[PDB]
């Protein structure tokens, strides 16, 4: 018999890093 | 899929499509509008099946409900969250799909 | 006759969502 | 003879990318 249909997508990715902190406040 | 207007006491609300799957890329609207003193129930029914992610809330596709100034939301995945008591007559009902998965969406019937 | 082999391995999966925003800056 | 069984999964998902920067800290 011929190959199978393709496999079904992959899982999803990680959350990704934080973010940089924000800049600084009134000093 | 926006401007649906449900305004008996009672109805029925899907997400595009259902029971087949939603499309993408979709930001649909749906509007309960009563009379005044009317108190709304969400209930959902039958398969809710809406995209998740196994470490975040719903950060891809979401339902969400306003009422005023009260938000409940964003809801995902394979279960409905519990009837919502909005103690509302005029809601807001918002449902966003991003560009890719397939999954079938939601129902819900509404009373008050 | 007999079945065919496995089907090729499905598409990878979705990008990961975007990380969340950083912390509020120093004081 | 039949087609063979889909294949399997993708791979995973790429990281996401960074979060925005933190608002803006205190005075
Ligand atoms: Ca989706």
């Amino acid at each position: 018999g011929p190959p199978g249909p393709p496999g079904p997508p992959g899982p999803p990715g990680k959350l990704g890093p934080p973010g940089p902190p924000g800049p600084p406040g009134p000093p | 899929c926006s401007g649906n207007l449900f305004t008996q006491r009672t109805g029925t609300i899907t997400s595009p499509d259902y029971p087949n799957p939603y499309p993408k890329s979709s930001e649909c609207s749906y509007t309960i509008d009563l009379e005044e003193g009317f108190m709304v129930t969400l209930q959902f029914e039958d398969i809710f099946d809406i995209e998740d992610h196994p470490e975040v809330p719903c950060p891809y596709d979401y339902i969400k409900i306003k009422a005023g100034s009260k938000v409940w939301g964003p809801f995902c995945g394979e279960k409905s969250p519990e009837p919502i008591s909005t103690q509302s007559h005029s809601i807001q009902i918002l449902f966003r799909s991003d560009n890719s998965g397939e999954n079938r969406g939601w129902r819900l019937s509404y009373r008050a």
